[PDB]
């Protein structure tokens, strides 16, 4: 199987 | 997993259950296509558009293909589902709802076996309608800000998807967040105006029908005195007029006791011209012109009305 | 999980083990509606929303049927919290809270089922009330610069479960910055009412319901008080009086007497009388959490906008 | 996890490995009597924490205990050596979680992280968070730059610290910070004491150099009350910077530059018995400026002098 | 990771890799006796780096070594050469964090990078950390505009740099920093250095050393008289003196022709040029050719303000 | 990432995938007796980059060789030209910098790729880095309106560019191209050694340009050189070829070569290769083109240069 | 692949031989002389395709060969069309590039392409190449939530511009385009949309089968549509039909003898008043404001 997680960047 | 007409049988044993219970739970009150007050351009063309094949299917054979999409773009509150679930009502397509949260795919690449699935499930039951409602949310740009590598293959998917016959609606709130692709794709672009002075008057007096008035006729000043409410407020006047009929007998002091013939006597009362007065003092419009004149300028650059 | 009225059960199989953890967690006859004073419009429309369709349920139909929403704003120290907790106490619905946090996961496309699972319960279980903290956060118009897509997606959720049958749900919400709110959003709310700070007649009650059970003088002079504060914040009176009322210890000089001949002599201390010396000190001391702006400009918003 | 009280044990079922071990590892012996001065926060202390255990039959009902206060004050007064002090001298278990521990790259744990923090501060004991420069971690909610994932955490604060008439089980929240007028309007409201700290007068710094001259040999030339008299508007920090440089420059006398190894070892014994006279300090007075002129100081004090709870 | 000393290890378990990579990516025949002038700085680094390391039971209690230095000074004058000078001479590990070494994409990684370099600081040995150009991470904090990651940043350096509640655990950390705009740090950082320190433009005497130190290995003549060479160059910095010294050395390359002859007689003609000695001549031609990095302003505005505000 | 000399390799293994696409994205002949004038920066480069190539053993101890460059002057007077120039002549590898390569949208995906170019041209061969208009990356560090991305750029290029220096792998040469050099720092400034301004025009050299330009094979009788060259007033180096392309132009057509197709195609176009230029389609060119320069740039320029620059 | 001029062939054995079958179907009888318009763009594509090579030392140095192009413009000018009109009228080997021939299911096939291409242009003729669609696969090169694909394949393509042969692009929004493909584009010249004359003979070939009054006119409604794209006179005979339907009562009346209306309907035909009520509702598909933003493009960054 193949599970997503979530990222969280940030810019400018 | 039920048949269709004619006995035919949709062979679905290649996917896993639940894709397809999801699929089928996104698939009966009558009410009415002259229920909605106004917009008869939308209502020509979906005369055009879902019941005219049904009843004279040879006119419909070449140069003159009937539409494929369609997309109402304007302020909140002016009935976009209203006209939906009318033609849902009184039609013989069978309908379909589908929402962003119809498309949750913990997993990788299985809204795409979604999306597929889905399309592929439209093209069995002959007469179709798709109804995408709030298509901003998986509506963004394929550059944008927020994105993963995984939502622009679904809108990806949704453009060569597109390609038995059906038709499918969608709204917004927001047009101008819509992509290029997908806006020359989508072939009846149609901005929808509050209600005029004019439709008020048939809004209100219409709403109007079980509750006993006698004498506040002046419909046309009730009209005028409402400038700028923007349509799905004018049912919460009038449901507020009814509650200030309630609330003028003190009834929080009563506890129980005679409390049942109290609305008994309250259950028989009319609806006054008083009520009016303090319901005009009592509510306001949602939004200011901001809103209303965007969705105005979008429509003049892009909308083919 | 329970079982709800009439001996259903719930089939509760498509949704993941932990969610249904999470809004379990989510889910007596303490205090009464008479004991929070002011505020006549909201427990209007709250004994015209609850109380009133369990006695007539024959009455609210059709055109007449009752309110499904409902939005409080004000400054933020009025008292909001409050009534929800007193209309949890005095009645007979399935009360649940959700806040703003409860709602998150690090796994894609399980923000948006919590709200589904929730509402679908809030339907199953009664004619609930769910009351919603915060709510300018998941608010805000979605043209929004920053803002991610999973915050979208729940205001997507909420705008298309928030409508569409004889169950009756009734959602209420609480903030302090009302105009940074969704503008489809605010329509579905169909009642939008202003709390004002207490004028000079509220603040004698909070004062005298404030000051029972503690044995005081009867030489206090309540109007003076009253037309001392100008401006407090309704919060801030409580703090007045828990400061007027601890003020008595720190008149005898406790700071030197621990552990004999101290917990006979707090014994002699304990049935000492408030007086008035104690609220004199006391206004020197305590200022408001001010900025008196922030009052005016909700004020004015929900003058231009608001549905008393 | 550790126990607690009566040998219970809290069930973390809910949460990820990471979490509470990033919330376990946020968990001597001087007194209160180092401190010079500060009578109010003082008072404030005794009555909130060490008085509610000796006779808790007292504090019942309007007089529940206390639970936040907010120290503010110009930089470098004295305001985490209270709260080592009140951890030192206390019972309780004791928090010091600052804000580099909320943060990490998934999404979600932000504001879960304050969840189980206040949770664990419940289930264990009479707790004491003591939070530090709060600043950072509230500012104001409609702001400009505001990134959305502090909002959650900002939320969680706002939510957490006012949750039934049950479990009496006391929580204190302690928090400092050196530019109290950007916090929330909000959060201002949940800490019902707001103190001012001030700089030290001319009475007080007398006692702190001589607090902090003791267990050094010194002579009987040195004045103490001229040198309070010329160091003015100092910090405390200041203070103790020159009562440290006084004995360096009594190092400096010596001129040992040039000496390297050869009985190097043995020429220090003669050097760790010598006085420190008034030249020395005549030196340091001159060698050692203010840390900063009086602007943060004024803003301070005019703001606590308007919305501050003493 | 490498082991310190006693055989001991570091558990970094509860960071991801590249934290650790990007910190690990941040780790001779100098001498001290190459610094001219400084004297100050010197007695600081004598008398808080060298010493404890010969008889550390002097210092302990109120003589506790000091944990902070700051250089400001103009941006000509020596402030890294006296860093790696004081790197070489010991037998302390080094650590130089510049501004890019505290950055990163995601959120929340910026801090843990600091939070790190502090613990392994702290567990590898008594080392010395060298933060240059400070200006370019603690500005002010409540300023018009500036982002919601490098606040955190300020205050992660104000929570780490004072601490060690244990009263025992005396294991030393000197962390040192230079700057050419120190009327833009925040007062809160401020304080937590000691030893704000001055750094001038270099005086007569230490321009004759200099021109001294720079003309070794080469030879020169007889004639030059190294007054009218320190007496003329009234404003020159620390750092133009040794680049005038280089245009001198390669004028007398550029005194001959050599631009004209291409390809053929070249090898055999530059083995003889090594051997011409250097006049006077060419430190004319080479003082009327070089300008200093002018601008008097910034040496009058930072003397001022370390005069106001600074700690010898 | 190919290759080096000597059939090494690089290791990237600590940056992402799009920073060293922007830095491989930075990587015809030319020859050098074209330039004309200017025997400074030929002078300097000859002694910079020249004469370390087959003479190393001199070039140790004091004699290091030189680390930077600056060229002022007016826009448009053959900076990029030198620079191809001492690209093509030696085996040097090439960079080259602008402003609109150092923006991405991450915060911090900006500082890698500096020290990713430095660190790439240490690794590769002797190499030259051309980082042009550097008026828009380096201004004033304590400016107004000074983003707070745009100082640590500047950190980056102070901190890196003199990096601990005993006999490195090989030398790196970086130059420098400016219009306006008073809004320069004063700590950038530094680590530019050998600042030199460059004048745009003359007379005998306009000349030669177009002696050097002018190479119509037909056109024996439009030699007026010397009014042709006292009509270049205040015309830059780029000028005087543009009014050459102009001409050239402008000789097909003053004749009327405009809608001859099927008639009179073949004889027209062959009598023409032929065709005596004359000063008509000259002064049709010298009164189409008016220069767009102004002295204040010129003239602020060579007030700068007068105090801080050491040719 | 067939030969070329002068009998020579190439040999693309190492690479595979389905490539070389997806690029050799890329290389008519349009309207050479009948453009009534535009001038300066056919005496650019005479006096740089055909002239260098009749006479080839007439254009060298100052009067130099231009290189590349990027046509700028409406998606309704005949960028085609005056491209199959230079390849039937020169004798140049027309390569075509749309936006499907970048689009390969092996990883490391969707770079060769581009080279394999350039090798064929150099190998064939005196070749003139052409890419439709630059702004469509190549738009800002280096994104994050672009997966790095594509920046391979664009960095491929600039990798292989060194390439005699005439490389020529056309594009539709011209500041999508990248600082480095307008510093090589060293002409971006204005494209306006086309005339009076070229709608009308799609009108009169578009309304084939359908019943029409003869009281019609073409030169007024040719005179009257000026702005129009190639598409949207299709949507004006389109809405002209349906205006046919909706000049009577049908929504109303059901049921009972509708099909003879019905009938009556489909043995109708088009007035001209229908055509009016089409051409006074029907909007351009964009408004004249992206031609203003094309015009500040070319006014800053084009050469025109
Ligand atoms: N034109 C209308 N005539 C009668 N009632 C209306 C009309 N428009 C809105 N309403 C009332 O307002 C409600 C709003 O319905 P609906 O959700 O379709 O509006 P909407 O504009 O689609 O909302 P949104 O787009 O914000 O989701 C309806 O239930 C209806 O009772
Ligand atoms: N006017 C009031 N009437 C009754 N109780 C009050 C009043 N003002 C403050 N309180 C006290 O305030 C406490 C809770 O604060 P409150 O109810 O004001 O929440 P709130 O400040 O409205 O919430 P928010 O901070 O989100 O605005 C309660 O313990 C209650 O005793
Ligand atoms: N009034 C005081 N009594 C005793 N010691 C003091 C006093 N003022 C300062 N000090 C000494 O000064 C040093 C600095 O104190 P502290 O670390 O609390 O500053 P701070 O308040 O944390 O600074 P900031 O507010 O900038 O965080 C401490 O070591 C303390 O010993
Ligand atoms: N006091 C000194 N003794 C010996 N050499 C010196 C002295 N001051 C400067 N120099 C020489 O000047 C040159 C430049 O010094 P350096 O590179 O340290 O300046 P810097 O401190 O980097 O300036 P900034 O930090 O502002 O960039 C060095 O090579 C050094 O040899
Ligand atoms: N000395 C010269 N000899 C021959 N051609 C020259 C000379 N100076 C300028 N030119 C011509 O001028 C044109 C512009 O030169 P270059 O490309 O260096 O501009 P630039 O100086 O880089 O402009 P900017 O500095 O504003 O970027 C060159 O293409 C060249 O043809
Ligand atoms: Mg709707
Ligand atoms: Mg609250
Ligand atoms: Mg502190
Ligand atoms: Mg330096």
């Amino acid at each position: 199987e193949e599970e997503e997680e979530e990222e969280e960047e940030e810019e400018e | 997993l039920p048949q269709n007409s004619a006995g035919d049988s949709f062979d679905a044993s290649a996917y896993d259950a639940y894709i397809v219970q999801a699929v089928r739970g996104t698939m009966e009150n009558t009410m009415s296509l002259d229920d909605i007050i106004g917009m008869h351009d939308v209502k020509q063309v979906l005369h055009e558009a879902v019941t005219l094949p049904l009843l004279v299917p040879e006119f419909f054979q070449g140069l003159r293909s009937p539409w494929k999409a369609m997309v109402l773009a304007g302020p909140p509150g002016t009935g976009k589902t209203l006209i939906a679930r009318a033609i849902a009502s009184e039609s013989s397509s069978t309908f379909f709802t589908v929402s962003s949260t119809d498309l949750s795919s913990k997993w990788r690449g299985d809204s795409e076996k979604i999306v597929r699935l889905l399309f592929e499930l439209a093209r069995f039951y002959a007469p179709s309608i798709i109804f995408i409602d709030q298509i901003d949310t998986l509506g963004g740009q394929r550059g944008n800000s927020g994105e993963h590598e995984a939502s622009r293959r679904v809108k990806s998917e949704f453009l060569v998807q597109m390609d038995r016959r059906v038709f499918v609606l969608a709204a917004t709130n927001i047009p101008w967040e819509l992509d290029e692709a997908l806006r020359r794709r989508f072939e009846k672009r149609i901005f929808i105006p509050l209600p005029d002075i004019d439709a008020r008057k048939k809004l209100i007096e219409k709403s109007m029908e079980g509750t006993p008035k006698s004498d506040e006729i002046n419909y046309d000043d009730l009209a005028a005195r409402t400038e700028g409410f923007s349509g799905a407020d004018v049912v919460s006047l009038c449901r507020t007029a009814a509650i200030n009929v309630l609330r003028r007998y003190d009834t929080k002091s009563l506890r129980g006791g005679e409390l049942t013939a109290a609305m008994e006597s309250l259950k028989a009362e009319l609806v006054r011209n008083i009520d009016f007065e303090a319901a005009l003092q009592a509510v306001s419009p949602s939004a200011g012109p901001d809103t209303m004149l965007k969705c105005k300028e979008w429509c003049d650059s892009f909308g083919a009305m």
